[PDB]
């Protein structure tokens, strides 16, 4: 089985113990890393941070530690936007400027693949046909890798996507069967959503959906989006599911009211460390006082609340939960976003060194 | 938005 596991080029920029750097990175914790994120330069890959070079031979030289551990270079992310995924998708010249891009740069910093992060073809301004594009940008990619591994005799390189569940995201970008075939794995996003964008409270990521939701809403879960998953044709084996060490936070209309679905009027404050309102990582959350935890009894997550503040979030037994639940659907492993916002240091939950991923490690184990 | 998104 596969831990697949996102770093972040951002939160080297964390003040004090939050401050995330390659050298923070368990090298034994997961079996697969991968580098959020690089963007895109007149449709070549191309870096996002000014030490991005310097961190990029950080991250794959892990590997003199443990071998066995493969790296990939993301690209995209939700700032990234989605005109340049279209621009360069548009025509075939582009796109083989891109894919020429994308292996260069991999083989010379030592990444093992490439992982798509375009959030999201069809969706966020990138039109209907980007669906088809994306699915031919796909077969290029893998095209390209299979040719470069039989010209070159090296490891052909690895291929994954990072994938919405959400069935109107996946509807409107996302040709299921043919991509699939294609990718060496999936990395489904089984996570985000709720979100302080609602005007109602909603777990980050529950596994099922609550007794009294029905239609759409009935599909916000994790067992509906891997449903979604398999039914349009991804081989079990190559889906990983996802896994949040964060949780998305709101404002209460009123503290007399704190169950899941109670009114709120925005996000909950930002996070100390982490500072982006709507969020905090597991490490904001794990240790909270004078604050009050529960679990939703038919979602099996728990969330918790303080005055006006309230909190959906994972903790040690939902990741259990989940990992027995991928383990009986038979899926390829699990995916964690990320690295720097599971207590790494150990340095608030008393629960050790990467609280959750361990957990994601040993029960996987 | 705000982490994955």
């Amino acid at each position: 089985a596969k831990l697949v596991c996102y770093f972040t080029n951002w939160a080297q920029y964390r003040q004090g113990e939050a401050r995330f750097l390659p050298k923070d990175l368990d090298p034994s914790l997961c079996t697969h890393l991968i580098y959020a994120f690089a963007g895109m330069t007149n449709h070549q890959l191309s870096t996002t941070e000014w030490n991005d070079e310097t961190l990029y031979q950080e991250f794959n030289g892990l590997k003199k530690m443990n071998p066995k551990l493969k790296t990939l270079l993301a690209i995209g992310g939700w700032n990234f936007g989605t005109q340049k995924f279209t621009d360069m998708v548009a025509t075939a010249n582009n796109r083989q400027t891109f894919v020429n891009s994308a292996i260069r740069f991999l083989r010379k910093y030592s990444f093992d693949g490439l992982d798509l992060d375009w959030e999201y073809p069809g969706s966020q301004g990138s039109p209907a046909v980007d669906k088809e594009r994306f699915t031919t940008l796909v077969q290029d990619l893998a095209n390209a890798f299979q040719q470069e591994a039989q010209t070159s005799g090296k490891e052909r390189l690895l291929l994954s996507a990072a994938v919405p569940a959400g069935q109107t995201y996946v509807d409107a970008g996302y040709e299921v069967d043919k991509i699939a075939q294609n990718l060496d794995f999936v990395n489904l996003m089984a996570y985000d959503f709720h979100g302080s964008w609602e005007k109602v409270t909603g777990h980050n990521s529950p596994l099922y959906k609550r007794q009294e939701e029905s239609g759409a809403a009935a599909s916000l879960n994790v067992d509906a989006a891997v449903q979604q998953w398999l039914q349009k044709g991804t081989p079990a084996s190559k889906l990983i599911l996802g896994m949040p060490t964060y949780g998305r936070s709101f404002t209460l209309a009123s503290s007399s009211d704190t169950r899941v679905g109670a009114p709120a009027t925005g996000s909950g404050t930002p996070g100390p460390f982490t500072k982006e309102g709507g969020m905090l990582a597991y490490y904001e959350v794990c240790s909270w006082k004078g604050a009050t935890k529960q679990r939703i009894q038919d979602q099996k997550v728990p969330y918790i609340f303080r005055d006006n503040q309230w909190v959906g979030f994972d903790d040690v037994e939902s990741f259990k939960t989940k990992v027995s639940y991928l383990k009986q659907k038979g899926l390829g492993g699990a995916m964690v976003w990320a690295l720097d916002l599971d207590d790494f240091a150990g340095f608030s939950c008393n629960q050790g060194r990467y609280p959750l991923i361990q957990t994601l490690r040993q029960e996987l184990s | 938005r705000x982490s994955h998104x």
